[PDB]
């Protein structure tokens, strides 16, 4: 359960951008989405949903 | 020193013959381009951790 737990909380997760893919007319903005990504502290890792 | 061939023109001749016979026939076989290999060879790493 401990372990686990670490994987999905301290995973790191994918997802598109706005347009770039085959984008639909006239789109006018483009960037990048930042999902989860990994713990950077030994506090932030006691806080984990176990 | 000459001298030699002078009494020789035909053995002198020859070798006049024969280094022009050796390459000649090298141009026909001598790789051709502009620029023989000149610049510093590089080797590229492509690595790719997809979002």
């Amino acid at each position: 359960d401990v372990i686990t737990a670490i994987k999905a909380q301290n995973a790191q997760v994918a997802a598109g951008q706005l347009g770039g893919t085959p984008p639909v007319k006239g789109q006018q903005l483009n960037a990048s989405i930042i999902a989860q990504t990994r713990l950077t502290s030994t506090e932030e890792f006691g806080k984990i949903l176990l | 020193m000459p001298n030699f061939f002078i009494d020789r023109p035909i053995f002198a001749w020859v070798i006049a013959i024969i280094i022009m016979l050796a390459g000649g026939l090298a141009i026909l076989k001598l790789p051709v381009a502009q620029y023989p290999t000149i610049a510093p060879p590089a080797v590229t790493i492509s690595a790719s951790y997809p979002g």
